RNA sequence: AGUUACUAAGGGCUUAUGGUGGAUGCCUUGGCACUAAUAGGCGAUGAAGGACGUGUUAACCUGCGAUAAGCUUC
RNA sequence: GCGAAACAGUACCGUGAGGGAAAGGUGAAAAGAACCCAGAGAUGGGAGUGAAAUAGAUUCUGAAACCAUAUGCCUACAACGUGUCAGAGCACAUUAAUGUGUGAUGGCGUGCGUUUUGAAGUAUGAGCCGGCGAGUUAUGAUAGCAAGCGUUAGUUAACCA
RNA sequence: AGGGGUGAAAUUCCAAUCGAAAUCCGUGAUAGCUGGUUCUCGUCGAAAUAGCUUUAAGGCUAGCGUGAGAUCACAAAUAAG
RNA sequence: UUCUCGCAGUCAGACAGUGGGGGAUAAGCUUCAUUGUCAAGAGGGGAAGAGCCCAGAUCAUUAAAUAAGGUCCCCAAAAUA
RNA sequence: UUGUGGUAGACGAGCGUUGUAUUGGAGUUGAAGUCAAAGCGUGAGCAUUGGUGGAUCCAAUACAAGUGAGAAUGCCGGCAUGAGUAACGCUUGGGAGUGAGAAUCUCCCAAACCGAUUGACUAAGGUUUCCUGGACCAGGGUCGUCCUUCCAGGGUUAGUC
């Protein structure tokens, strides 16, 4: 019984030529530089995938950040003022409030700037 | 590198020229390529104007270059030259022969050139 | 010396690149019509007005 | 409507006829014959004689009008190659590659005829996903 | 003074097509391993194996042996 | 699969003993393309036969590497394991899916196997693609799991039909 | 004519090969030495130590892993006295 | 982590702190005892670094609080005295 | 509730290929193969449609294996890179002609080398390479209308060698 390989190696490897699409060259044609490049490509999605949790983080300091000291108030203080009121809101939606609705940020700025904490 | 061609040495470039003139003055036409017709034409001219006093000493110089054709000897070209080529040009300024520019050889693509005497 | 590694495609047609033709600048006979190179007898032997060569 | 001319098995290397093919895609039938027949050129003289067979089918077998004729493609795909052994030297040998092309000539009369090309490609692509939409909709019948 | 598009000699990506190439799939006057029987030899009455030749038929293959692509008999 | 599906122990290599290949498939039927055009001709384009000629003797199907053509996007102040996460603009419309093709620009980023305490490696192996290519069989021993038969149990080997 | 020949002797020559030709066979010699060994997922997960070894690039037993079973406290860990 | 049975791999280790031997209170040296890491382990700090510090990655989230380390710009984040 | 980094290694659960046995089913109104696409799965993997293709194939439960290729300076076949790069292995000019096409073929005139030889007769070896006509698949390191290449016909005469 010989059993004869065909259509098991092509359709396993065009399935990783397929995935490496868009490659420069050699990289999308030759099965094993596809190959290479794919494990490659995942470890850096799986790496950047954590980084952009925590970039876009950096981001919303950097731009809530800016936004304050238009005003005189710093980042460092304007946080600490959020927990003694206790307002819970992401930096996200603060920094979209910002950019989006300045008028409403204004509004949040003046009850944690003076306003008794609790 | 040894055991080379000897090369378009000085020797043959003299014999390449005393051939061709001699080849135009028998039969008034030359297809050869345009590099070597640009430097039968100082020697075609020069023996052209050399030869329009028709003198002993003169015959002596040009059979320095003539040699021997189909069409004629070394004794008959001298005779065609001396009393029917020369004597037509007696009063021109020089410029004899004229070389115009063929098409490129199939096997070479070298400009080719026909060399003629200018009437 | 020998290339260490090997060139790709596309070296390869970057140094062709250079490697393009020219086209010939041709006129037309005064006296058949047909096209020949430039400052050349054309294939009557007529160049100019100078019957240069018998016709072909 | 593209009238066409193949020859198999030509001499020529793709490599050096493609550069001759180059000089004339675009042109119009009488100034690419004039630029053809004086470059001096090995595959000039074989590019040429395809190109006035391809004009003769074209005015006489496809009923073309021959005065809108312009080459639409010019391209020396790559031939069957045969296989020598040359005598190098201290005993040892290499492999000689004689190289074929497979010259093809076309040309068109409409000036848009790639449109047309890329519509035949685009209605293959409908056809396919209509066939989908249909296999679906019997998937949903039943 | 300031911010500005068109360039593509050439190249890159996607898709479609053409060419070189014979992988995969289907098949086989071919191989392999055995079963059940038969048989287990040919040769000086010239053996096994070859050379040569033989056509109404180019060569090759096969058959045949000056009775030479076949002869006689049942 | 015999080295040999074909005229294989042939072609070929060696003084010799000896060594020793590759190569199959038109179509139901040659009905194998009369004839016309270009060409010197092969040949090609039509015509004709055929269900099919993109089945045409290069003759079942025709993959990838490789070489060319083109719709769309980008690219000539730019430090690049060539990708990834964000991201304008451009061009389309699908196994209708927070769609697809390209990617000005920003952040991050020194291949795969081997062998080593330790390899991006100035250690090693692979030019690319496709096929082939390395834990088996026979006879016994031990152990795990499961079934049959059981407390004078259990089970046959050769051989015969 | 090859554990042989020839050698005015160099380990010369013996079919472009000679510290002992070429070819076939035993033969698929042996190699504690390199290289290679082909599908996936889940649970757990080491060692580079001791003794012996004509042993030191290898091997055997012990130590460390894993699977199954038993031991419930008197076994084994973490703190205080 | 004790006892019994089946199957192993391992016998080339490296560095950092601490106590020593050899060396010269030299070595990224060599040989031991002990605590850790790497080997077989990514992430953050150290500008870049196998072994140092903080810790232990099941997958996705453009959610929040923190460890070592840091807050003029590159590069997220500070002010007073 | 406690967990889920991992090499050597141990254990468990599955995918895929070929064939056989039982059931059922599809197929010239188009099977396998093969290409493309914007699908489904935790993974091996599995579908749908369209093009090409022309006759076998699929599902379930079991059984048996030549059953899974990325690496062995692995074997075979094809194709790249180097690169249109090195090289093309001692000998000139012209006139006329043939031819579709001529530096290369034929004739003529020169020209240049050999001339104890590139001259002439034969031994050995080679085995038709010899002569005529035709051809330009392949070979000729370019070209070719030409060849020591190919096709057809022909050619070797002993009493004294
Ligand atoms: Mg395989
Ligand atoms: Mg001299
Ligand atoms: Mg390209
Ligand atoms: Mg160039
Ligand atoms: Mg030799
Ligand atoms: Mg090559
Ligand atoms: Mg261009
Ligand atoms: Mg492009
Ligand atoms: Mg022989
Ligand atoms: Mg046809
Ligand atoms: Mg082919
Ligand atoms: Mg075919
Ligand atoms: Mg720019
Ligand atoms: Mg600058
Ligand atoms: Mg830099
Ligand atoms: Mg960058
Ligand atoms: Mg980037
Ligand atoms: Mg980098
Ligand atoms: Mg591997
Ligand atoms: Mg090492
Ligand atoms: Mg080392
Ligand atoms: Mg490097
Ligand atoms: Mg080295
Ligand atoms: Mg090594
Ligand atoms: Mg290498
Ligand atoms: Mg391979
Ligand atoms: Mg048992
Ligand atoms: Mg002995
Ligand atoms: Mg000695
Ligand atoms: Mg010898
Ligand atoms: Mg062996
Ligand atoms: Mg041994
Ligand atoms: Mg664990
Ligand atoms: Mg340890
Ligand atoms: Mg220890
Ligand atoms: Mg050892
Ligand atoms: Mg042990
Ligand atoms: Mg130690
Ligand atoms: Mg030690
Ligand atoms: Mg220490
Ligand atoms: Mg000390
Ligand atoms: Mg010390
Ligand atoms: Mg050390
Ligand atoms: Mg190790
Ligand atoms: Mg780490
Ligand atoms: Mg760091
Ligand atoms: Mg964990
Ligand atoms: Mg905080
Ligand atoms: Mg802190
Ligand atoms: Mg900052
Ligand atoms: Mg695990
Ligand atoms: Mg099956
Ligand atoms: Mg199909
Ligand atoms: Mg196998
Ligand atoms: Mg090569
Ligand atoms: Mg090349
Ligand atoms: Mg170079
Ligand atoms: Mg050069
Ligand atoms: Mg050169
Ligand atoms: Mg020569
Ligand atoms: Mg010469
Ligand atoms: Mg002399
Ligand atoms: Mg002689
Ligand atoms: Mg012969
Ligand atoms: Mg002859
Ligand atoms: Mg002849
Ligand atoms: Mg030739
Ligand atoms: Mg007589
Ligand atoms: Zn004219």
């Amino acid at each position: 019984m010989r059993i004869k390989g065909g259509k098991q190696t092509r359709v396993r490897r065009k399935k990783w030529l397929k995935q490496a699409s868009g490659s420069f060259g050699t990289r999308h044609a030759s099965y094993k530089v596809a190959k290479q490049t794919v494990i490659q490509a995942a470890k850096y999605a799986y790496r950047d995938r954590r980084n952009k949790k925590r970039d876009f983080r950096s981001l919303w300091i950097l731009r809530l950040n800016a936004a304050l000291r238009e005003q005189g108030m710093t980042y460092s203080v304007f946080i600490n003022l959020l927990k003694k009121h206790n307002i819970e809101i992401n930096r996200k939606v603060l920094s979209e409030l910002a950019i989006k609705e300045p008028s409403k940020f204004n509004l949040i700025v003046q009850k944690v700037k003076s306003e008794q904490p609790k | 590198s040894y055991i080379n061609k000897p090369g378009k040495t000085s020797a043959w470039r003299v014999m390449t020229v005393r051939q061709q003139v001699s080849a135009v003055l028998a039969y008034g036409k030359i297809e050869t390529t345009l590099k070597k017709a640009k430097n039968t034409q100082k020697r075609l001219d020069k023996l052209i104007t050399l030869a329009k006093v028709d003198n002993f000493n003169n015959r002596r110089q040009v059979k320095k270059w003539l040699l021997n054709t189909n069409l004629f000897d070394v004794d008959q070209l001298m005779d065609h030259l001396f009393s029917k080529v020369a004597p037509k040009y007696e009063k021109t300024p020089g410029g004899y022969s004229r070389v115009l520019k063929l098409g490129p050889r199939r096997g070479d693509a070298t400009e080719m050139a026909i060399l003629q005497l200018t009437d | 010396a020998v290339q260490q590694r090997r060139s790709s495609k596309h070296r390869r047609d970057k140094r062709r690149s250079h490697d393009a033709l020219t086209a010939q600048a041709l006129s037309v006979c005064q006296k058949c019509g047909k096209k020949k190179l430039f400052h050349r007898v054309c294939s009557c032997g007529m160049y100019g007005d100078l019957r240069v060569k018998k016709a072909y | 409507m593209i009238a066409f001319a193949k020859q198999f098995r030509v001499r020529i290397s793709p490599q050096k006829a493609r550069l001759v093919c180059q000089l004339i895609v675009g042109k119009k039938t009488a100034d690419a014959q004039n630029i053809l027949s004086n470059t001096p050129k090995k595959a000039a003289t074989l590019i040429a004689k395809l190109l006035n067979s391809a004009i003769a089918n074209a005015t006489n077998n496809h009923g073309m009008n021959g005065d809108a004729l312009y080459v639409f493609e010019c391209v020396a795909n790559q031939g069957p190659s045969m296989k020598r052994t040359i005598p190098r030297a201290k005993g040892s040998s290499n492999m000689i590659t004689k190289r074929s092309s497979n010259l093809v000539v076309k040309l068109s009369d409409n000036p848009n005829e790639r449109q047309e090309l890329i519509k035949q490609q685009k209605a293959l692509v409908k056809k396919r996903v209509e066939g989908q939409q249909k296999a679906k909709m019997a998937r949903q019948k039943a």
